[PDB]
């Protein structure tokens, strides 16, 4: 003491973080695609008229 | 990619399915209606109500 007072650092208490993957779950299809747009085509069929 | 002669036959293909299951569907309306009320009463527009 006196000048300053001495110390022990112990270990560093680091927290990481993180936002783990839920959702991407019910997205497993990957498409890595270098034209404009993507395009889908929905077509519904009713036969169920008498 | 397809022909007029092939859209031609996808909707006409399309088409007599369409009608086998519109007419299975009128059999299973007919079969409701009689089960159910122990009648039915058969119309259109071009059909008069008996």
């Amino acid at each position: 003491a006196g000048l300053y007072t001495t110390y022990q650092l112990l270990e560093v208490q680091r927290k990481l973080k993180t936002l783990p993957a839920f959702f991407l779950q019910w997205f497993p299809r990957q498409i890595n695609f270098q034209e404009d747009m993507i395009a889908f085509d929905k077509v519904i069929q009713d036969v169920t008229r008498v | 990619t397809l022909s007029i002669a092939q859209r031609r036959d996808r909707v006409i293909a399309y088409l007599l399915m369409k009608h086998r299951a519109m007419h299975e569907n009128t059999w299973e309306w007919m079969a409701a209606q009689a089960a159910q009320y122990g009648y039915v009463d058969v119309q259109g527009q071009d059909y008069p109500l008996v």
